[PDB]
This record gives C-alpha cells, structure tokens and sequence, in this order.
RNA sequence: GGUUUCUCUUCAGAUCGCAUAAAUCUUUCGCCUUUUACUAAAGAUUUCCGUGGAGAGGAACAACCCCAAUUUUUUGAGGCCUUGCUUUGGCAAGGCUA
C-alpha cells in the first residue's frame, strides 16, 4: 500500500549488510523487487563498523563506488548516510 | 520469459569448467538447455590434486554451474 | 457567450458536403507555383508582371562590355517567369527579393465514389503494381521441425475491430479539407471575418473570360497580396470601453428588440 | 525489468569486476550480461580470494552464483527514479 | 541584431565503438530532415527555410539507446536530396561510414535514390534502407493491406537489384528479415523493423522469443491458429501473409480508427491497445492525436538503431577497408598501419571535407573526422592541402587549434578534446585550406601523406560569367569568389584571359 | 446588475417624441442634438449585425 | 561536342502531352514513359541539350499547373550537328538558328567571347 | 473541491486577427489655374474594429486461487579432525563420514 519501503531513503547513505556479512554504505541508487540494489560513492565494511570507535573506525574498508547486487546477497539495511548534495 | 542461454558461441568447442564443490572439468560444449544445464562431451576432470578422469560426455548442473571458460579463442 | 466550437466528424463531413460548391477542389500548392505570394512580392520589387498577375508602380523607377551582343548565344527566349523563378541568376540589382521555390511532394489522394466499396480498397486510377524483377532474393529464413510455437494467448493486436466502418472513408477525407473543414475544434468567428469568395479570385489561368472579369480577377489580386504585404503588427495597446462606461450611466437602458425595429428607430433619431 | 540489471545491460563496453560466490575478483570489459547476470565476457582477469591469480581471454560468469559488480565511473553521472 | 550529460558522451567518445557514423541521403523531400527533427526532439526536448528546400548539409551527433537499453553515440550527415547537389553527400560520404538511404513508399525507386545508391557502392560504404512514408498507402492510397505489403516489397526487391548492378558479390542483399530495413513513416512517429514490433508483441503479451517470431514475418509465411506454427503455403483457405497479419492489419486499424472513430470508438480501442490518454489529448486534431497515439503505442525509434548497430562498420573497424581508398599511400608502412589502428595514438591524422562558415564574418569552421589520434586545443597543426605532395611543403602552411565544436543540428558544443574515430568542428584551420584537406601534427615529424581530393557524381558544365559594375570593386569580389568556394564542395571558378571572373555549376 | 426593459418602454418614449416639434421636450432638444457625434456609431452597429437570408 | 541532359519528369496521365510539347520546342528526345506502379502518376524520361534545359522545368510547371515537376541531371556528351569551320555560315546577330549550324555558331560566339 | 455567466480591476501582439479600415507626417510621382477633395510608390507614427494575460466580488448549477532445483520469505553447503601460519584468538589446506 505504501510501497515506499526503499524510494523513500532512496537517494539516502544506508549501510547494508549482505547475506555474506559485509557493510557496504553507500547512497542508495534503487531498490527492487527482488532486491535488486545499486549504491554509488560505495564503501565496504569487513572488520568493523565504526560508531565512534576511539582505536579505530574506518578499517577493513574496501572502496566500491558504484555497488550493484542482487537480490540473493541481500541481508538487512539501515540508514546510515545523508543524502550528497552533488 | 523462458530465456535462453547463450551459449552458442562457446558451442561446439571446448571449455574448463568449475562446478561447485571444487569441481573441476574439461570437454567440449556441444549444447546446453534453458536451464542452462549443458551436455558438453569429452569431459576430463582434473581433481583438486591433479588426478585426471576422462568420464566422456556429461550433463553439467545448472544450478551447480559455477563457471566455465573457453579453452580457446573466439 | 459563444466562443470555442467543439464537433464531431460526421456533422464536419456534412457540413463539408453542403459547402462543397463554395469550395476549392485542390488538395496541395504546387497549383499556386508562380502564384503564390513570395512569387507576387519578386514581380513587384522587380517591376514585372506575371502573365495573370497584378503590376504595380516600380518601386524605384551607362556602358557594359557584357551585354555586347556578338558574343550572346540566343537559343531560346528567357521570359519573366524565368527572371522571378531565379531571381539572383537572371537578375542585376535584385533589392527586396524573396526567393521562390517549392516541390511539395504531390498529395494524390482519390475521392470515393459511392459508399458502397469498403473504405480500403484498391481502385483503377490507382496504376496496377504488377511488379516484375529479377530472381527474387533468399534469407535466412527460419525453416520449421527445429521447432517455433507462439504461446498460445497472442493474437493480431487487434481482431474484433474491424478494418473500417461507416466513418472511415469521411474521416480520411477530411484530412485533406480546406482549412476551416480539416480541424475539430476552434474558436468562434465575427461574421465580417470571412471572406467566402477568397479562394476564388486567388486562382490561376482562367482561360476564356470577358477580358471584364480577367481585369476584376487581377485587381482583387493585387488588394490581397498589398494586404498581405503592408501587415503592421498590432504594435501598440488601449482598449477604452465603451457601451459599458455608457451601460453603468442613469441615462442608458437596454432592452432587447427586433433588428427591424432598430433599424427603423435608427433611421428616425438621424432625421 | 530491473533498474540493477539495466544498468548491467548497459555496462558493456566498459570495464567490469565480478566477485563471486566463492570471493573471486575478475576485471574485463563488459560484453553482453544478460537480465539473469549471466556474463559472457571476454578478457578477465581474476584473483583469488587466497592472493592467487589466474587470466583468460574469454570468460562466463553464471548469474545466481555472483557476489557483486563494479563498473567504471562512467555510471556515476539514469536519475529520474 | 550539458553539464551532467556532455562528461558521458565523452566517455562513448572516447570508447569508440559505441559510436556510428552515418549519412541519410534520398531523393527530395523523400523525409530526412523530418527524421532528424523529430529524432533531434525525441532526445532533446529542449535560404533554405524559406525555398523550403535543403542545400547544404548538416551534422547531427546525439546518443540514443537501442532495443537492449545501451545508449550510443551516432554521427549523423543529413544531406540534400536535390539532384544538383549530391557534391554536399560526397562530403558527407567521404567523411561517413554507412548510408542509410531514405525511400518513400508512395513513390519508391526515383532519379536521386539511384544515383546515391550507385555512389555509395563505389564509395564501398554500408547500406540500409529506411522505408518512409507508409501511411500514404493508407490514408492517401488507401490501398487493401495486401497490395501495401505488393509494393512494399516491390520497392525493397528493387533497390536488391540495383545493388547488384553495382556491386559484383552479393554478399549482401536486401530483406527487412535481416535488420536491413526500417519501416517508418517520419510524421507521425513510427519507425519499427520485424524486430523492434515482434518485440512490443511479446513485451506486451506472453513469453514468446522475440528474435524466432522476428524471423517469421516477411516473406509469404502464413499462420494456421491450429497449428500455431508458421508455414510456406498450406493455407488454401486463402489466408494472408503472416506480415500482413500482424504487423499491416493492426497498424492500418489503428490509422482508421484514430482517423474515422476518434469520438466513437478510440477510447475503447485505446483501452485494448493499453494505451491511456487524458481528456485533453483527446481534444486534439487529428494529425497531432495521429502522432500522439502512435508515439505512445510505438517507442522511440528503435528500429533505426537496431540498424545501425547491426549493419554499420562502426569506425573501429572502420578505418581499415576506409584508408584503402581515402589514403594515397593506402597501407604500407608507416601511416595505412598507424591510421587503420583508428587508436588514439600518435599520428593525428585527420581529413577535412566541409567548410561551415560562422554567419557573421570571414572565418570558417573546418568539419571533419579526425582518423588517428586525439586532438586537444590550443595544438600546432600542420595542415596539407590538394597540391601537396610528400616533396611539396609550401602548400603546408602551420597553424593552431583556435577551439573545437561537437554539433547539434544548429547549435555548439565547444569542448576540450576529440578522440580518433569522431567528427569534428575545427576553429582556426580555415583561412590556408581550400576545398578539401589533411591536417597532421605541427613541427614533430613523422611524415605526412593525403587522401585523394574528392571525385565527384556528376560534372559541373553551367558557364556564368560575373563582373562588379564599378570597376573599382576587383578585390571585394575576389575576396567573395574565394569565400563561395571555401562553401561550395564542386564550385569551379576561373579567370578568364579577356578579364571575366568565371563560375561553374551544375 | 442592470436588468432590461420590456420593448414597449422605447416603443413609447420614441413614438411619443414623434418628430421633435412639439414644445413639450424642448431639452431632449439640446441633448438630441449632443448625441449626434455617436451616431456614425450606431450604424456600424445595426449593419454588422444584419440578419442573414437563412433567417426571418 | 555538347553536353547532355538526363530528365525524369513525375507528372499526372493528364500533362504528359503537355511534357511533350515542351521538350518539342526545346529540341526533347522522350526516351521512355511508363506509369509507376502503386500511383496515379506516369514518369517520363528523356534527353534533352543542356543550352536548352534553361527555364526548362519553369515552363514545365508553369504549362501543367505544377502538376509536372521534373529534375535533370549531366548525362552524357554528343555531336552538335553543324559543320565547326565553315565560313559560309553567315550568323545574323540575334536570333536564334536552325539546326544545321549551331556548331558554327557556338565556335564563333565562343572564340569571340574568349578566344579571339 | 468543478464548469458556466455577470460586474469590477490590472498586463500584452514580433510574423496576426487563416481578417484587414482610416487619419497624420516625410520624400518622390501624377492630376492642374487656387485651396480642399484626390492619384501611387517608399517610410514612419497614430486612431478605430476585434483578441490574449492576471486577479477580485457576486451569481447559478453539479457535489459535501495456487508455486518456487541459478539470483532472496521451504533450500539437503552438514559436522569433526590432522597439518600448518598466528602473541593466543583466529585463519589456509586435505580427509572422513551417514
Ligand atoms: N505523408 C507524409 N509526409 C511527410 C512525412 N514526413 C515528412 N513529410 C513531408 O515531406 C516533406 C519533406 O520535408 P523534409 O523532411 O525536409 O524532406 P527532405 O528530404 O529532408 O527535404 P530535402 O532534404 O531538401 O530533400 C515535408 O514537408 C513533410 O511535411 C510522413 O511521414 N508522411
Ligand atoms: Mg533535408
Ligand atoms: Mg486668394
């Protein structure tokens, strides 16, 4: 009925975790039936998300850019990033 | 709907093929089926040690397919 | 308040039908060729004459080695239509010229003539195909028994409807209508506003007139294409009202009577 | 149709990274990747998850067994949605 | 009296095989400016106009997606289709690599077409053909859908024909089965091949593969529902054809409902067809519904560029069977090699044939595509004319590159950098070049070679002497002579001995 | 609003003024007379809206 | 020799007497006339002397109403029928000649244009 | 929350209003005793007959059932160990299962 569960951060940084397990926040390019996402100024998180992490927060970061995945490899979102102004 | 797989090209000749559970083979593409599961005859397979067995013509699992690449040029 | 028409096509196809012999039966321009008016302003602003066209005052009013006649090689005439067809070739000193020229791929539409034969439907004016060439060609055509079905839900896109009704054959044919005839909608007119006969003395070679009607023809030419030309745009702007500064006054009524009698009651108050 | 799949569609022609269901890295350009991902191209260039390497002038990628994609920036700049 | 967008072309530019390079050339009138109009629209929507006639060509480059989604670069020479000037085609040709004849349905095969085809077969380019105008077979002919499919493929087997007048193997014929043949009609927004509608057939209804039902259509095929199988003639039922079936009886009740029913009847047909339309879009006349409720029902234009995709060499390849004959050298060890790379690379070879001169004052633009290389602003260039021969560097005057212009029909993109395999608008090489030239890099070495001047169709034999009526004004006349012939591709001037200024013309 | 009149109102006012002999109007006189500058006016009026031979 | 001129004139079944009229005054040669197929409309080809092609299709148009309209392009050189050195030719100033001496008098009028 | 109609207020013709009038002025031309009334070309400006733009008030009338063996809601990728590398954690391999 509301059919906004993605469009709506649409455009927004998210962080979402992978059915394989990595972070990857990025801002959010669309969503999809079958989960279909795109992500563009990526990042990938494998050691730790960083919320303020006073030794570290930005490690195990593998820079993507543009992300594409599918459906299959989808696992949990959340909201993690505003929107870039560019 | 009812795709099919493209596979044409690597038809009629011979690829190295992974499928999963470190599977390993060799042989000749000679068709496939929409479902992508392919009979490719001359299939060697070459275990994860090197032992070689040459089985002849077999079915590739379509779901279990996880890459196959031309041993050759195009 | 009566502005903006709206109608549907059978009243246009009648209404077209009455007005028929008040009409143009040309369906394109290549009629008005040299006749049309960038054609009218090249002979005036050259100061020559078409054959059935207007003349007006010219609009203005030494040696040369050229013109020496003993090298000229004279095969055939080169006549006025020649100079306004090409007027920056066949012209010295062409000032305020438009330049002419036209193709417009030839319309062939055919009119139907009974009702009867379906809207579609090939005719004996239309020149039969026939067509005769060399060993045709072969493709890659995809011979059956590898196999090919369509999913049996597809159909022609469209089925029920079907080729034409009692619509078709009028609603083509005003396709090509003269221009109040070929639209559905538009605004409302003054009755002033439109000249019924236009079409008739804008008109080419009428071959075999009183040389009365030939003049008169000519003349009514030469009206419209100086309207045409002298167009100053509207270019400035007040619009002072006034039956309604009279209306809101003590001293004026209103009412409503039979033109008759107005005109009756006019005519007695000018006495 | 899928928005993530017309934009693999079009990544033809440009460079391509697939990492896949078992971790491997392979970089090529694109050729024809089909609505179901299957990624029939030529030129990759893959790593192992371990450090290995391994190149090919050809190459296949099967869809559901892909574990992500990455194209050139030429992407970067579809919006309406 | 394109910030977002123009990086990506850029980057199709520098691809260089998402780009074609094409040149619509058909007799007068027979649609190509209207083609390109409506197409400039359908991307953007963002002398000769009152002749009503086309002279002198234009270049058009724009990046449209195909019947898969992929957007690409297309280059386009829209030349005239006036006899007298094919010399503006022969620019366009030289500097082109397929042609994409234009024929119009009610009238087919005439002088111009001919002529064009037969040149462009000898000029060794691609050739695909756009069918135009077929709606003058229904609303102006109003001819049975059958006798339309008649001389349909009347006029297609024809142009076969004369293709093998020209061209000894016949590799290729023409067929629309192949992606050889847009069906069109450039008013009203319908441009299809067997393709692009057999693909709105399946897109819209069941799962059917759309390239098998593609390759059905054409041809004497028929259709048993029974068998729901396609068949050579096993209907004595006196059926017709499976093209007249599904593509001519659906599109010519289309026509005859809009034009006939628009009140009655289109909105249920509409409803059928899924196509919605508000109340306001049904308060049209007829010709502006015509084209709104093809253009939702049709797509784009997806049949020109499946077209051009799959039958244009695409400048990559491209170069090789070009150079052959463009080059004087043609291949042999330095600069055939160098050039039919088409890499951007070195050399910076380039040859321009088209001098597009600024409305306001003397100087020109130089049009052309660069072969071999990437030319930047602000480049010293060494520039050799038709007199230059390798031992003849007088006629190679030196200059630099004063700025650089893509085109849109009628406006400028100015930019940074052109690769190899592109047009171009060049600014500063004008004043040493006449007619047609050859541009390589300024003072590095390598050597440089030219293409041979351009031959041309037809042989200029009008005589017009010209003379300034005050004796006084020589030079401002010669100065006009010589800017007539930077503008004019065949334009012959001559100075007689007995003191006349003379042109030749067509 | 300004609501009209029935026609018999003018039909009167003008048949009763006749020809202005009479002395009984004898200012309708002067103001007659100032409303000649108008009458050029008038007659356009009346003749563009002629009744058209379709019509009684 | 002269120069000669391709014409193709698309027009009505009703003009083409009107086409031949014009190229009978214009010194025509009709090749070829023949309806095209799927219209209403006869082509008619012919050869005709790039001297005389000038006004050509104006006079055309102009006679059929722009019913004809006709395009013509350089086709192929021939034969002008006169004798080139003949100095009993005699050319008066103005008018035009008959056919036997075109050639006399385009040699003089070129030479006296030129050549001298 | 909609159209239509009336009244009131304000802003604009760049090809228009798919129609086309008159006056004034400037320069030529023609009529001819003089001035008005006129002629026919170019040019400029005005007036008139209609139209478009923006808003306010009022008015009237409508109306508050079945499915998942390649891409996500059936997926049988299950376990252990030996070796190694690691500061331990942890991580790489093979083997055995039932
Ligand atoms: N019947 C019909 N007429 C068309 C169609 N498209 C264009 N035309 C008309 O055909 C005429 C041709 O005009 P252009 O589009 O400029 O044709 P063109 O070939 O580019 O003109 P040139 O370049 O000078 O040869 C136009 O006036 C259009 O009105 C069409 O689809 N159907
Ligand atoms: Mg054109
Ligand atoms: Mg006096």
């Amino acid at each position: 009925g509301k059919s906004s569960k993605m469009l709506q951060h649409i455009d927004y940084r998210m962080r979402c975790i992978l059915q394989d397990g990595r972070i990857f926040i990025g801002t959010f390019k669309a969503f999809d039936k079958h989960m279909n996402l795109i992500l563009c100024d990526c990042d990938e998180f494998r050691k730790i998300k960083p919320k303020n992490s006073k030794q570290a927060e930005r490690e195990e970061k593998r820079v993507l850019g543009l992300v594409l995945l599918r459906g299959e490899n989808l696992v949990s979102m959340t909201v993690e990033g505003p929107p870039p102004k560019d | 709907k009812a795709h099919p797989p493209e596979l044409k090209k690597f038809m009629d000749k011979k690829l190295s093929l992974k499928l999963n559970g470190g599977r390993h083979v060799q042989g000749i593409l000679r068709g496939f089926d929409p479902f992508m599961n392919l009979v490719i005859d001359e299939c060697v397979e070459m275990a994860t040690s090197g032992q070689q067995n040459n089985i002849g013509m077999v079915v590739i699992r379509g779901n279990s397919i996880i890459m196959l690449e031309a041993l050759e040029r195009v | 308040t009566y502005q903006r028409w709206q109608f549907t096509l059978p009243m246009m196809s009648t209404l077209y039908r009455l007005a028929n012999q008040l009409l143009t039966d040309l369906v394109d321009d290549n009629y008005f060729y040299l006749f049309d008016l960038k054609a009218f302003f090249t002979s005036k602003a050259l100061n020559m004459a078409i054959p059935g066209g207007p003349k007006f005052e010219p609009l203005v009013r030494d040696w040369n080695e050229f013109n020496d006649i003993n090298k000229i090689i004279i095969r055939q005439p080169i006549r006025t239509e020649y100079k306004i067809a090409f007027p920056y070739l066949y012209n010295n000193l062409p000032h305020h010229v438009h330049l002419t020229w036209y193709h417009t791929p030839n319309v062939v539409f055919i009119k139907t003539e009974d009702p009867d034969l379906p809207a579609f439907y090939f005719d004996p004016l239309i020149n039969p195909i026939s067509h005769r060439h060399s060993v045709k060609s072969q493709e890659p055509l995809p011979d059956d028994d590898e196999e090919f079905e369509l999913p049996e839900f597809v159909e022609p896109f469209l089925k029920d409807t079907p080729l034409y009704t009692d619509n078709t054959a009028n609603g083509i044919a005003l396709l090509w209508a003269p221009r109040p005839f070929n639209l559905r909608s538009g605004r409302t007119r003054r009755a002033l506003d439109i000249p019924l006969v236009k079409n008739w003395y804008r008109e080419h070679c009428p071959a075999g007139q009183p040389v009365k009607v030939r003049v008169s023809y000519q003349k009514l030419l030469k009206y419209y294409v100086l309207n045409a030309l002298k167009h100053r745009p509207p270019k400035a702007q007040k619009k002072r009202y006034l039956f309604r500064s009279f209306k809101a006054t003590k001293f004026f009524q209103s009412t409503k009577l039979d033109w008759v009698e107005v005109g009756l009651q006019v005519c007695r108050q000018g006495y | 149709i899928g928005v993530p799949i017309k934009v693999l569609h079009e990544a033809e022609g440009h460079i391509v990274t697939c990492e896949t269901n078992t971790g491997e890295v392979y970089r090529g350009k694109l050729i024809e990747a089909e609505d179901n991902m299957n990624c029939q191209m030529s030129n990759i260039t893959v790593t192992y998850r371990d450090g290995r390497v391994a190149q090919l002038e050809q190459v296949y990628i099967r869809g559901s067994k892909i574990r992500f994609l990455i194209l050139p920036d030429m992407l970067k700049n579809m919006l309406k949605s | 009296t394109t910030v977002y967008e123009m990086d990506f072309l850029a980057d199709l530019m520098d691809n260089s095989e998402l780009i074609r390079n094409v040149t619509l050339c058909g007799h007068l009138h027979h649609g190509k400016t209207c083609f390109v109009d409506c197409l400039i629209e359908q991307t953007h929507p963002e002398t000769e106009q009152e002749r009503g006639v086309g002279i002198k060509s234009t270049p058009v480059t724009v990046v449209l997606p195909d019947t898969k989604g992929k957007s690409y670069l297309f280059n386009i020479m829209d030349t005239p289709g006036h006899v007298n000037f094919s010399d503006e085609v022969t620019a366009g040709l030289r500097i082109s690599d397929g042609v994409v004849l234009f024929i119009d349905a009610a009238e087919g095969v005439m002088l111009n077409t001919e002529r064009l085809i037969k040149h462009a077969v000898q000029e060794r380019l691609a050739v695909t053909v756009c069918i135009n105008k077929i709606d003058r077979l229904i609303l102006e002919l109003k001819l049975p859908p059958t006798d339309a499919y008649y001389k349909l493929r009347h006029i297609v087997d024809e142009v076969n024909g004369l293709i093998s007048m020209y061209s000894t193997d016949e590799n290729l014929i023409l067929s629309p089965l192949l992606g050889n043949v847009c069906f069109s009609s450039s008013q009203y927004s319908i441009c299809f091949t067997l393709g692009s509608f057999a693909k709105i057939y399946a897109d819209t209804f069941g799962d059917i593969n759309y390239q098998e039902f593609a390759k059905r259509l054409w041809g004497d095929i028929y259709f048993n529902p029974k068998t729901r199988k396609f068949t050579k003639k096993a209907p004595t039922s006196s059926s017709q054809r499976s093209f007249v079936e599904f593509i001519l009886e659906p599109l010519y009740k289309i026509l005859a409902q809009v034009v006939g029913d628009v009140d009655t009847s289109l909105p249920r047909t509409l409803d059928e067809l899924g196509i919605h339309l508000t109340k306001e879009e049904l308060k049209l006349n007829i010709r502006p519904l015509l084209r709104l409720v093809c253009k939702k029902f049709f797509g784009e234009f997806t049949g020109f560029v499946d077209m051009c995709v799959q039958h244009i060499p695409s400048p990559k390849v491209g170069a090789k069977p070009k150079i052959e004959h463009t080059y004087t050298g043609g291949v042999d060890s330095d600069l055939g090699e160098a050039m039919s790379d088409c890499d951007p690379d070195g050399p910076l070879m380039c040859h321009t044939t088209k001098m597009y001169s600024t409305d306001d004052g003397v100087q020109f633009h130089a049009f052309g595509r660069v072969l071999s290389g990437t030319i930047h602003a602000g480049q010293p260039v060494k520039v050799l004319g038709e007199n230059y021969t390798l031992e003849d560097e007088e006629d190679s005057q030196i200059c630099t590159v004063g700025r650089l212009w893509i085109s849109v029909a009628r406006y400028h993109i100015e930019v940074n950098r052109v690769p190899a395999g592109n047009w171009v608008l060049i600014e500063g090489v004008d004043q040493p070049i006449v007619k047609t030239a050859t541009i390589t890099e300024p003072r590095g070495n390598e050597e440089a070679q030219i293409f041979r001047p351009l031959k041309f169709n037809t042989t200029s034999v009008i005589k017009i002497a010209v003379e300034p009526v005050n004796p006084s004004e020589l030079p401002k006349m010669l100065d006009g002579l010589r800017k007539v012939n930077k503008s004019y591709p065949s334009l012959t001037t001559k100075v007689e001995e007995s003191g006349e200024h003379v042109i030749l013309g067509t | 609003q300004k609501e009209d009149m029935p026609p018999e109102h003018v039909r009167k006012i003008i048949r009763d003024h006749g020809d202005m002999t009479n002395r009984k109007f004898r200012h309708d006189k002067r103001v007659y007379l100032g409303a000649l500058k108008y009458m050029p006016h008038a007659v356009l009026k009346l003749l563009e809206n002629m009744p058209m031979p379709w019509e009684q | 020799m002269e120069p000669y001129y391709f014409v193709e004139v698309q027009a009505p079944a009703d003009c083409v007497s009107a086409v031949y009229t014009v190229l009978a005054r214009r010194r025509g040669h009709v090749t070829q006339d023949a309806p095209i197929p799927g219209s209403p409309l006869y082509t008619i080809k012919a050869f005709i002397p790039a001297i005389d092609s000038f006004g050509f299709e104006t006079d055309l148009r102009t006679h059929t109403q722009g019913q004809a309209f006709s395009l013509s392009v350089f086709h192929h050189w021939q034969i002008v029928p006169g004798d080139p050195l003949d100095k009993s030719i005699v050319i008066r100033p103005l008018e035009p000649q008959p056919a036997p001496h075109l050639a006399r008098e385009f040699m003089i009028k070129t030479r006296r244009r030129k050549g001298l």
